[PDB]
RNA sequence: CGCAAUAGAUAUAGUACCGCAAGGGAAAGACAAGCAUAAUAUAGCAAGGACUAACCCCUAUACCUUCUGCAUAAUGAAUUAACU
RNA sequence: CUAUGUAGCAAAAUAGUGGGAAGAUUUAUAGGUAGAGGCGACAAACCUACCGAGCCUGGUGAUAGCUGGUUGUCCAAGAUAGA
RNA sequence: UAAAAGGAACUCGGCAAAUCUUACCCCGCCUGUUUACCAAAAACAUCACCUCUAGCAUCACCAGUAUUAGAGGCACCGCCUCCUUAAAUAGGCUCCACGAGGGUUCAGCUGUCUCUUACUUUUAACCAGUGAAAUUGACCUGCCCGUGAGGCGGGCAUAACACAGCAA
RNA sequence: UCUAGAGUCCAUAUCAACAAUAGGGUUUACUGGAUCAGGACAUCCCGAUGGUGCAGCCGCUAUUAAAGGUUCGUUUGUUCAACGAUUAAAGUCCUCGUGAUCUGAGUUCAGACCGGAGUAAUCCAGGUCGGUUUCUAUCUACUUUAUUCCUCCCUGUACGAAAGGACAAGAGAAAUAAGGCCUACUUCACAAAGCGCCUUCUAAAUGAUAUCAUCUCAACUUAAUACCCACACCCACCCAAGAACAGGGUU
């Protein structure tokens, strides 16, 4: 059916601002202790995983430029060696995926 | 009433979830790092954890190279699975992926999820550690580590 | 489930039944509260153009365990005060029919094999 | 003892836009209502008498128009501003 | 014929089920018939979404014994024979 | 989409669905056409038949001429001017063929039903983005009995507030 | 209500005529069905009691009783009626009760046919076939308050004029209603369900007004438990809990 009457300003606002529809304060957001960024417990440094993914995307982008062309997933262990680290003994046959900037410190 | 159905619902049908999931299997063991919806992963990692469980079998078995056939869909990965991931867990009975939470997604703000092949070359992602060993309650906890090991 | 409107074979010899007729036999009524009718439960047929007093003795549905599930709805027919229309019966009864009470005495003294 | 942007021409224009067509035909430029600051507390045409006191107590059958009077019998009005 | 839809995807559609489908069939293109007129395998059917009579402009501020309205303050007289 | 036993007991009617068979009756001869947007029919048209009018030039009928043209009625052709059901208010001029026409019946079929149940998809509910419309006197918007009803009277009840349903 | 008339005798075992006292309507001539049902009792059944001409179950009437129940079909739709099978019963009415829950017929929508009236258009409180009413819920209100039947003992005692044939008390079996479950069957398959299973608690005694008597609008004496039940958390995960929120578990 249809209104028959205006709703006032007033039930309009014990309904929009009742507790039920407020927007709750989190009591779950603390600091990283070490790296020191905001996050909640349960997920990820917002901050450490950006810095993650932006090394996955450069190390994937090698892996694309060495194999070619698509259908090529090898059939060995990989493993990837920054500037001025020689494979290491327990490395050889592993494909090695060279990349020109120093080891992160975060990367070990 | 939904008492005791552990699939979740998905995609159009029966038959699309079954294909969603295999695409997330692919990209899984393609790149052996995914990030997607967290719903999605959750449902996908039973799939992934049993796709190792028969690709331990080896390929000389029939059965199990028709499974690794049906949900592998660039057949390029098929070796792999026999030859770099089941190999890579010979010892490891269990528990091959690891799956966090992640920020959720900018566009739909969805539940996000990143899921992985434990023992990869990627770079580690940034796991949890709990408190250091040395905090105050750890320490009272040590202490009592002590006095109750003597008494006993 | 021999309820009103279900075709049933009369098997009893049936000095009036087993004559060709175009329509086939039907209940039309159950002698219980509710219409569903079991083994022992004596119906009303429509047969040959006549009413007659009727009795079940197998259905195709599953009842307990340790009694037949047989697959054609057998039915004996039987005159208003009890006796049996028919003087033999060849389709196997069942023994369930010792039980519950119920004119039951002179329809198994007439047939002859059981199950 | 003509108007001053809802007036004065329809006009910044017979343009925009509507129509197959004849044809129709605009708008505008220089702390009102609504909300927020500040959701609500038995009870009731939302007020009045009041009271130390906001509510609580007592009183109290909305307005216009039409029918002989109409409990709202029926018609009309969300509300502000301008024009009528 | 049924179901969905009823400010809908649509001011008559969608899904299925259906009738015709070498004919009195269906159809693109230009022309013709113009309003008391045209056309009509007559249903008052159709003539640019609303046809027992199109649409637009003019006479036109049509007329309306009918409906609705009719705006500052205060006081005072003020009602139910009949033709 | 699937379904135990039963298979029309549903219902105005076997509408829908599943299965594929039969028989008749009324109307209309048949194919076709019609109320763009509630009626596709038993209505219109239609071959066949009949009636009426008309002896004839260059713009229709017609570059036609009584076996022709126009206007009407009718509708080829031939023949004349007690059973059914357990129970029944239903069904039962000749005239092949045809009908999404109307009525009835056999057999089958089936969730129509006895009597509902499960799963899937959309909708849905929640989070995020974008964001209408009818409606609206004011509302601080209760129940029962009476008057003539949330609002009057007399009793009863009564801390405030979302969210999803329902339709008195 | 007078019985007055009857009834093999007799008003009261039955009709009970007229009338009177009561509650209730009569409009045409010169609105059903599905769904859910709330309510009254003027009770159809079940329950309790009186009389009987029932010598007895049942019948008949009368008082009391509204907690519960009150079937399925063929033909048809001014809505009823008839008919078949049953049942313990297939009650009488108010709120079409109920169409922002759904449907059908109508009566009154344009098409067409038949019959009547008319010069015609057209009419007809006639008969047939066909035929479109849309709604996103603002407000109120609301959304967790065991009966019956059959069978058998007890048996054919009492009652009874022969004949027929009781209570009180138990025991089985079935259905229905409410509530719940998934071991089996069934549809299915970490579960949800039913066609399946389980549970359900006005006759006397004493006796006065009126010393006998009298049942006493005389005094006086007799004929439901169960269920729930911990003040202070809530980030995350799981769940037999769930729309969101809540709730259970994380040893
Ligand atoms: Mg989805
Ligand atoms: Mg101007
Ligand atoms: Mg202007
Ligand atoms: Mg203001
Ligand atoms: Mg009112
Ligand atoms: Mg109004
Ligand atoms: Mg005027
Ligand atoms: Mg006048
Ligand atoms: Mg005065
Ligand atoms: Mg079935
Ligand atoms: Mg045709
Ligand atoms: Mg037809
Ligand atoms: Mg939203
Ligand atoms: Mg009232
Ligand atoms: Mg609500
Ligand atoms: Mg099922
Ligand atoms: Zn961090």
């Amino acid at each position: 059916a249809a209104p028959k009457n205006r709703r006032t300003i007033e039930v309009n606002r014990c309904r929009r601002r009742n507790p039920q529809k407020l927007i709750k304060v989190k009591n779950n957001i603390d600091v990283c202790p070490e790296c020191g960024h905001l996050k909640q417990k349960h997920v990820l440094c917002a901050y450490c995983y950006e810095k993650v993914c932006k090394e996955t995307a450069e190390i994937r982008r090698q892996i694309g430029k060495q194999e070619g062309g698509p259908f090529k997933a090898p059939t060995i262990e990989t493993v990837v060696l920054y500037t001025g680290e020689t494979p290491s003994e327990q490395d050889q046959g592993k494909r090695i995926i060279e990349r020109d900037r120093k080891r992160p410190s975060w990367f070990t | 009433i939904s008492h005791g159905r552990v699939f979740r619902r998905m995609g159009l049908g029966p038959e699309s979830r079954i294909h969603l999931l295999r695409n997330l299997l692919t990209g899984l063991v393609r790149h052996e790092r995914i990030e997607a919806p967290w719903a999605r992963v959750d449902e996908m990692r039973g799939y992934a954890e049993k796709l190792i469980d028969y690709g331990k079998l080896g390929d000389t078995n029939e059965r199990a190279m028709r499974m690794a056939d049906f949900w592998l869909t660039e057949k390029d990965l098929i070796p792999k699975l026999f030859q770099v991931l089941a190999p890579r867990y010979k010892d490891q009975t269990g528990g091959y992926t690891r799956m966090l939470q992640i920020p959720n997604r900018s566009l739909d703000r969805a539940k996000m999820a990143v899921i992985e092949y434990k023992g990869n070359c990627l770079p580690p992602l940034p796991l949890p550690r709990r408190d250091s060993h040395l905090t105050l309650l750890n320490q009272l906890l040590q202490g009592l580590r002590q006095d109750l090991r003597q008494s006993q | 489930a021999i309820q009103k409107m279900t075709r049933v074979r009369v098997v009893d010899n049936s000095a009036l039944g087993n004559s060709p007729y175009h329509r086939a036999p039907r209940c039309i009524h159950v002698y219980k509260k509710n219409g569903v009718g079991k083994v022992g439960d004596q119906i009303l047929l429509a047969i040959k153009g006549q009413k007659k007093k009727a009795l079940i003795v197998g259905h195709c549905m599953p009842g307990p365990r340790m009694t037949p599930r047989f697959d054609s709805n057998n039915v004996v027919l039987i005159e208003d005060n009890g006796n049996p229309v028919g003087t033999r019966i060849k389709t196997p009864i069942p023994t369930s029919l010792r039980k519950r009470e119920g004119e039951y005495s002179k329809v198994l003294a007439i047939a002859q094999n059981f199950v």
